């Protein structure tokens, strides 16, 4: 599958992943690409917040299909 | 002297000394004191902008009191401009406050080279033509021009720069220099001295996956792991290397990091396009130290380069010995420091052949275009004639758009509805409750005419005709409060030249509370 | 009374119909009124978000406005908190923002409340409509989270619309930011989001002894390790964050260390912001996330609008970027979805073991716990680390198991911690 993902800054990169990768390898692959450690990853699809233990099956990611890297702040 | 980098620590923790200094020395200009412009300043002037200067020749009317946080009941009459400069400037001491109460056409007709005495402009609420004057007067005059707009709950904001080079990106995840597949030679000397152990769980990952991956270089002669299922077998070859199935963490941190280690030496896409930019190619006596940093880097890559930037110098921190890890990390700015000598070294030749001395561009500058190499960005802005001009115009980008009849670029069309309705009518659409009747028709009328002149073939739901006309021209101040702390942070993004400002149109929708850059 | 076309900028919204209105919205000339004598706002914070919240409700046609914010107004305030001057050093955040506020903004009503949040209770807080949050950690949105929860009202089953406070939550960090509009017992609430919240950095304590290597590395040791050794400023006497001769007193002896272990970059400016675990801020987020929250508590207190669905993510140091989505509402939460949650453990597993569950967990993240349970018909205290006279007496069983205690089993624990006001119970089950 050829799936987006857009990152924190709007940059949207494409991944190598079969609905087989756990989210946690999903994960594993932007980091390669962009060094955004997976450990301060937050992905998000429709609503969802994807568990990196979880397939990428188990949310119905399909292809074309866009995640979305998100986060929260603690200051204010 | 230092009681204000006490009141400023927040701020210098981001942008620094340097970026204070620089924004300490800018002159912003604004042009209209209404919300969206009195919230623009109050977040320039807080943060300490040199000085201002807030042209408007309108009076504060009742509504002008009654959502600008920066004109009180007591000023209503009092020229506009006068009166707001007064509540600003009472926010920092260290800023120098002026004010002209000529209207901004006026100054265009009897004094347009005024504007050349500022770091930035920033419009808000004008109306097409002066909004297009004035664009013309300050694109030809070289100065960078901010238009804001505040319309219901839609925040408009066009920014035109011709070209914005900058070297500090602040780029926020990055790819680290670590060169484990393309070593120097002091590096590869550093395994080198490493063997086969008392300190093994104390030795740094980096010196962990190279040693195996030398390993593998044998067994596999030449080849580099390189797929997935390589890279796997390779994460096991590290595994059964564990000294004593005891206690080896840090190995665990090399099988976790061989995800990004084995590819992390070439030349990213954005800077390959400003080596092959007309400006860096052909140097003049005119070019810019950015452009000859650029080339400087350019000849380096061909040279002593061999192909990459400068070795960026830096590292991440990693499980290990003390002494060690400084080692390795002494390793990396040595090596750093001297790719920044044969940078400056091309630097200065390339001086020389301008017509100007070496010392020209300071020490301080390259050390730190070496450190960014890999950063550099270069925004350049279509004019604001362009985007208008009726042959120039981006259809592509509006069509592509708009196949979404929520996509926010609805808002620029409706704005562009507006602007029009203006001219044909003198006035703006709805503003009195008898006037929305009627209105939401003779709106339409405009979106069409609008859309005819540039042949777009998009649809506008009539959803949009109506809400545009139950704004009224509105100016909103949460919106407006929007605005203005993006918008501040563009300007300063522009006076620090130290982060990436946002390409050409800028688009909030309160509504839905989304939006999104386009390129017009 | 009120002047000649103060409130234009609002009436067109609350007078005149239109098409992405709220369902339940009604266009009337009364609203205004309405809405400037009766809907009192609870914002809560004076620290950026806080002031810049203040300005903005008031400016929108809200009169009745409560602060709190156990604050004082320090210098590294000056370039962001624009509602206190130098003249302010020393007074209450709270005061000093309520009394700028009434006097910029004609017949605003700002009521200042010197005092921290878990200073009051579900009766205090019934009395707002709308909550606005602009706090600074997280601890206190999870308290103020659950506050929330408890004033709803559970019609043996059916939830209760009007016993619900919408809690519009704020969150800036540098050049980011986040808005989060919440609806207790309806919308994802800040414990089903929990995770959202990026890691902190904890330096093993073996690495801040026995191996420095970055700076951090060398002010971390002489604050939480030389320190308490060899009281630097008196015996039993604590380390102030915000006294200079004691950051210049910890800036010294990292230097000492650093050089020690040839680690350069000790800065005095690193030796603060590792100490007070400083955030970095500007003016610019700080107004845009209030603004957005504004915009949200305009439109739920009057319908002339949707409010955001779940969030909205902000960003300035690549241009500009805002990413607005609807976070699911997690089905078990051990804060807003209502039936107790479900402990596994062996009947062999000891106590300090469902505690380091809690702590140790990634969907709760609790402080410091606190479980019981009933009994004898009665409940007893199996464990609780609040106190040390209920703690000591307690830790003892800390170390035997399910039915070694009395544990019987088809029975629920008790859970109490500094994160969230409420109880929250959990059905422990012997599945060995
Ligand atoms: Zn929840």
């Amino acid at each position: 599958m050829l799936i987006k993902v857009k990152t924190l800054t709007g940059k949207e990169i494409e991944i190598d992943i079969e609905p087989t990768d756990k989210v946690e390898r999903i994960k594993e692959r932007v980091e390669e690409k962009e060094g955004i450690p997976p450990q301060q990853q937050r992905l998000i699809y429709s609503g969802k917040q994807m568990n990196d233990e979880k397939t990428a099956a188990d949310y119905k990611i399909l292809g074309g299909s866009v995640l979305h890297l998100v986060l929260r702040l603690r200051g204010g | 002297k230092l009681l204000k980098e006490q009141k400023y620590d927040r701020q210098l923790r981001l942008w620094g000394d340097h970026g204070q200094e620089a924004l300490e020395s800018a002159h912003v200009c604004l042009i209209n004191a209404t919300a969206t412009g009195t919230e623009i300043l109050k977040n320039l002037v807080l943060p300490g902008i040199g000085s201002f200067t807030i042209i408007d020749g309108n009076q504060v009317s009742g509504e002008d009191a009654g959502n600008n946080f920066f004109l009180q009941r007591s000023s209503i009459g009092k020229n506009r401009a006068e009166a707001a400069m007064e509540f600003l400037q009472e926010l920092n001491s260290d800023v120098s406050g002026s004010f002209v109460e000529e209207s901004p056409e006026n100054l265009l007709d009897n004094d347009p080279s005024f504007f050349c005495r500022f770091t930035v402009v920033v419009a808000t609420q004008l109306p097409e033509s002066t909004s297009l004057r004035l664009a013309d007067v300050l694109w030809n005059s070289q100065i960078p021009l901010l238009i804001c707009r505040t319309y219901g709950l839609v925040g408009y904001m066009r920014i035109i720069i011709k070209e914005h080079p900058v070297i500090e990106s602040h780029p926020d995840n990055a790819l680290e220099d670590l060169r484990l597949d393309k070593p120097f030679p002091e590096l590869r000397e550093h395994f080198q001295s490493y063997d086969d152990m008392e300190d093994h769980s104390h030795t740094p990952w980096i010196v962990i996956i190279a040693k195996y991956l030398a390993q593998w270089y044998s067994e596999t002669n030449g080849r580099i792991p390189k797929t997935y299922k390589e890279k796997e077998d390779f994460r096991d070859l590290i595994r059964q290397g564990i000294l004593k199935p005891e206690d080896e963490e840090n190995f665990e941190e090399a099988i976790k990091n061989v995800n990004t280690a084995l590819n992390t030496t070439q030349i990213p896409s954005s800077i390959e396009d400003i080596f092959n930019d007309d400006r860096c190619i052909n140097i003049t006596k005119q070019t810019p130290s950015f452009w000859i940093l650029a080339r400087a880097l350019k000849e380096f890559v061909a040279k002593e380069g061999q192909g990459n930037l400068p070795v960026r110098g830096t590292i991440p921190d990693m499980i290990a010995d003390s002494g060690k890890y400084i080692k390795l990390q002494n390793v990396y700015r040595e090596k750093a420091k001297k790719d920044a000598a044969a940078v400056g070294n091309h630097v200065a030749k390339l001086l020389q052949s301008i017509g100007q001395a070496p010392e020209s561009i300071s020490e301080k500058e390259l050390k730190l275009l070496c450190s960014n190499s890999a950063f550099l960005r270069v925004v350049r802005c279509r004019s604001l004639a362009e985007e208008y001009g009726l042959d120039t115009i981006n259809k592509d980008e509006i069509i592509s758009s708009m196949d979404n009849p929520d996509n926010e670029i609805v808002l620029y069309l409706m704005l562009r509805a507006v602007d029009r309705f203006h001219k044909q009518q003198g006035r703006y659409p709805g503003v009195s409750n008898y006037q929305v009747e009627e209105d939401i028709g003779k709106l339409k009328s405009c979106l069409t005419g609008f859309l005819q002149e540039y042949g777009l073939s998009v649809m506008v739901k009539d959803d949009y005709v109506h809400e545009f006309c139950r704004y009224g021209a509105a100016e909103p101040h949460t919106i407006a409060a929007f605005l203005g702390g993006a918008a501040a942070q563009e300007v300063i993004k522009i006076i620090t030249k130290q982060f990436v400002i946002f390409n050409n149109t800028y688009i909030y929708s309160g509504m839905s509370q989304t939006s999104a850059t386009f390129q017009l | 009374l009120d002047w000649e076309g103060r409130w234009n900028h609002v009436k067109k919204f609350l007078e005149r119909s239109g098409p992405f209105t709220h369902p339940d919205f009604e266009p009337s000339t009364e609203s205004l009124q309405f809405l400037l004598d009766t809907c009192k706002v609870l914002v809560i914070g004076a620290g950026g978000l806080g002031c810049e919240l203040l300005k903005n409700l008031a400016l929108s046609g809200f009169r009745q406005i409560h602060v709190i914010d156990m604050d004082t107004i320090d210098v590294s305030n000056l370039n962001r908190q624009f509602l206190f001057r130098p003249k302010d050093i020393g007074r209450p955040k709270a005061e000093v923002a309520a009394e700028f506020l009434n006097d910029r903004v004609p017949n605003c009503n700002v009521v200042p409340h010197f005092n921290k949040i878990q200073d009051f209770n579900d009766t205090f807080y019934r009395q707002f409509h709308i909550i606005v949050c602009g706090l600074d950690s997280i601890i206190a949105r999870r308290w103020i989270n659950g506050m929330l929860i408890s004033l709803l009202n559970y019609e043996d089953g059916v939830l209760d619309p009007s016993s619900i406070v919408p809690l519009i939550d704020g969150g800036t960090e540098g050049f980011k930011g986040n808005a989060a509009v919440i609806l207790p017992g309806m919308t994802a609430c800040i414990e089903c989001t929990l995770e959202l919240y990026p890691p902190q950095v904890n330096f093993p304590m073996a690495t801040i002894a026995s191996m420095p290597r970055l700076p951090e590395h060398c002010i971390e040791y002489v604050r939480m390790l030389q320190w308490p050794k060899e009281q630097p400023f008196g015996e039993g006497v604590p380390l102030d964050g915000d006294d200079p001769e004691h950051i210049q007193w910890i800036f010294q002896k990292s230097l000492e260390r650093a050089s020690q272990y040839n680690i350069r970059g000790v800065t005095y400016r690193l030796t603060q912001g590792v100490v007070k675990r400083i955030i970095p801020a500007v003016a610019s987020t700080n107004a845009v996330i209030a603004a957005v929250c504004a915009t949200e508590v305009f439109k739920i207190a009057t319908s002339a609008y949707i409010p955001l669905n779940n969030y909205l993510v902000f960003n300035d140091v690549d241009g500009l970027y805002t990413y607005t989505f609807e976070a699911e509402r997690k089905e078990n939460c051990p804060a807003c979805s209502q039936l107790p949650q479900n402990i596994q453990f062996s009947p062999s597993a000891k106590l300090q073991e469902v505690l380091d569950y809690l702590t140790n967990s990634a969907s709760l993240q609790m402080k410091s716990p606190a479980i019981t349970a009933t009994l004898e018909g009665k409940n007893r205290t199996l464990y609780l680390q609040s106190v040390t006279s209920i703690e000591e007496r307690t830790r003892p069983n800390l170390s035997k198991t399910l039915k070694e205690l009395g544990l019987v089993d088809g029975q629920e624990l008790a859970v109490a911690d500094v994160t969230t006001p409420q109880t929250v119970l959990f059905k422990l089950h012997f599945t060995s």
